[PDB]
């Protein structure tokens, strides 16, 4: 039995221009994500042989 | 010490017959194995990413991006294993048959069982006699009796090998598992079933184990409530070292068990019924 | 040295019966194995990624070119510890004989110790079987020097980690943490409110009784009546050298003295937790 | 207590020759191993994901994004392993000036439809010229099963591999074949000029008793017609005997044979390229 | 790996006690094994310390 839990936080943003004369623009993006993950596993084996 | 006479009843499980018809003897070695492995792990992952993008456009467009990921896996594993191996070496003489019958023997009343193996070498010929089921007698040396209403006992979780204790949860006494050998109990039966009574409550009069509407085990005043009443798995008498089951008289599907809950870990949950050992205090 | 007499009470756990009905004997070998393995790993990954992209644009024709550069670094530390007890018995079972194995678990009363108990016998076939479900017997136990409450000086050792309870300074209070120092002594007290753990190595005078903050951390306080600096033992008295003990908190009844990897120290008091501690008398 | 005489024809499969030319002797150990292992697993996974997202922007610039996700996963696995080995080990002392030869052949017992491994070891002095057996015929007496008289002797039909019996249940208000544990389901076999027929004696709809293939593959039981769909071709020559391993190929659908498959409600089928092995057992 | 092979005579009991010995002051420790074969009966003597 394998149980997984994942929490993820993301903050993003873009600064841009346009119609700002000299036609054409510059865009700048920045993002940061933190992901936290916990998996719990239980395994059981039973074996025999003659 | 008391000793009860009982029938043990063994039923056939498996068989094997070897004939050595040759005029030289044979060295036969049968070797049987059963084993278990339990594996347990916890894996903690923490992972952090930072991205910086950028686009210049006019046509012609030009992009540039940069990411930095930093990750951290922490895992810890627990393994527990066991095995029993049984070897048998025999010399079967010339013109002989070897037979093995494997039975499962149930000791009546005592609620214990054992493997029963019957090997035999004989001359070839005769009529095979096969034991599908044999009854025999046994005298069993039993534990001191848990006399209901009277004798003080401990309740130990069979699998986790720790004791049932009384603690405070939400201002009532409540059952949790502990290491303390100081938490005593007395068992009662009336026409409504069995009751578990603690001699270690921190709030007087609140002493009978009962199932909350959520499943948690608390201790109440003695009422007639079926929720404070329990169904065992064997019949009387109860004795020292008995393996018992506690099923709730009210929520009939559910029984006393371990589960890692918010504040305590002794519960009463559907389809679950853990085994407990009763120990008479010295 | 003192010796106390007790009952050992052994309870049946498992059985096995074998019959050799033939007229040749048989060589029987039983191997019983139990073992454990513990693995811990820490894997640290770092990836740096750089991307350069562009689009040429004017029906309508678009042209794209893309370039990726990924650099990645995985650092792995795995550590294993294993153990096994293998136990093998080999017997010659004579013809027309019956072999019985009974395995019981023996509990030594008072001592708080237990042992595996195996009974083997070969007998001739016939009679009726005698099964021991529960056996009581007597034993003399050679016991440790007594921990005289209020007087005798002791060390407190975490059983699993094999490190000692030490006093350090957290948030300007004396506080418990695990260490290697054999220099931190303690004395135990009992009163009406329960048990008290007094440190003899505090850095703030008078602040010497172990107690639980509302956060769980163990600090050492001045002597008050508060059940927060009182503790419940697992055993009946007397306490002796080498005793495996437990401290449940008298106010925070759900919680007990344990190890957690906290921000500054590592001895806490937390719900559903009670690690075993070993008390040892100093010379 | 019937016994029939027949030829066994054994055919060379593998050989080995060892010469010890020294004047000290040698201890030789040939050790041969055959084995199998079967692994079967079932893995059930369930993933639940919640996502809460948002963007704050300006138009008439600056944009600000935030999202959160919670994901829960539950993986359940069951694995089944079953294995076997056979190891044969021979130790011999080859004297000096001696040659050792091993021939491994495969013996086919005629009529009976059984085979066995046949090993021939010999130590001789070096010299002479070798005698190699490519094929050896020898006679043998076979003690054989009680005979299945067609039309008369009641038999049960066992799936060789699965060790379960062919039983009759009700599917779509027809008698249908399924696999099961009951030792109660008896049959009798018939042959006419159309082929072989399986007749159940435990039908719940009277007269609907002969095994046939539906147009989708499933096995049902019909009234006795001339239809080639209720006729079957066997693998063995007559007579059939207790314990005989048999094949049933359909007389109509010639590419298909009687087999196991896990179907919607029953599991005995007649499918293309499949022919499962069946064991036929004479009742008491 | 430590292995011990013993012949237990009939109507006899075998005892294994494992202690952990702490050498005082030196700050060293060792495993301490006590094996004994005695006839069945008498009164069991167990060393806790
Ligand atoms: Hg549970």
């Amino acid at each position: 039995e394998t149980r997984t839990v994942t929490a993820t936080h993301s903050i993003g943003s873009t600064i841009s221009t346009g119609d700002a004369f000299e036609i054409g623009s510059v865009e700048v993006s920045y993002s940061h994500s933190h992901q936290k993950s916990q998996v719990s596993m239980t395994q059981t084996e039973v074996y025999s042989s003659k | 010490y008391e000793q009860i006479e009982v029938d043990v009843v063994a039923v056939w499980k498996e068989g094997y017959v070897y004939e050595n018809r040759g005029s030289t003897s044979v060295d036969q070695k049968i070797t049987i194995t059963k084993g278990m492995k339990n594996v347990n792990s916890e894996t903690r992952t923490v992972t952090a990413t930072h991205s910086i993008g950028s686009t210049i456009s006019t046509s012609v467009e030009v992009s540039y991006s940069h990411s930095h990921q930093k990750s951290q896996v922490s895992m810890t594993q627990t393994e527990v294993y066991s095995s029993k191996v049984i070897e048998h070496t025999i010399t079967i003489p010339p013109t002989s048959k070897f037979t093995r019958w494997q039975l499962n023997a149930d000791v009546g009343g005592a609620g214990i069982e054992y493997m029963y193996l019957i090997d035999e070498v004989t001359p070839i010929g005769g009529t095979q006699s096969i034991p599908q089921v044999i009854t025999s007698r046994a005298k069993i040396i039993v534990g001191r009796q848990i006399i209901l209403g009277k004798t003080e006992i401990r309740i130990k979780h069979a699998e986790r090998k720790e004791y049932m204790t009384v603690v405070s949860r939400k201002s009532w006494p409540a059952a949790t598992l502990g290491h303390s050998k100081l938490f005593k109990f007395v068992l009662y039966e009336d026409w409504g079933g069995f009751r578990i009574k603690t001699l270690n409550t921190m709030y007087s009069g609140y002493e009978y184990a009962y199932s909350s509407d959520q499943g948690g085990i608390y201790f109440d005043q003695g009422t007639d409530n079926p929720k404070q009443r329990w169904a065992i798995n064997k019949s009387l008498p109860l004795r020292h070292g008995d393996v018992v089951t506690f099923m709730n008289k009210y929520f009939t599907r559910s029984g006393l068990c371990y589960d890692d809950g918010p504040a305590t870990n002794v519960y009463c949950l559907d389809k679950r019924e853990d085994k407990w050992i009763l120990e008479v205090v010295g």
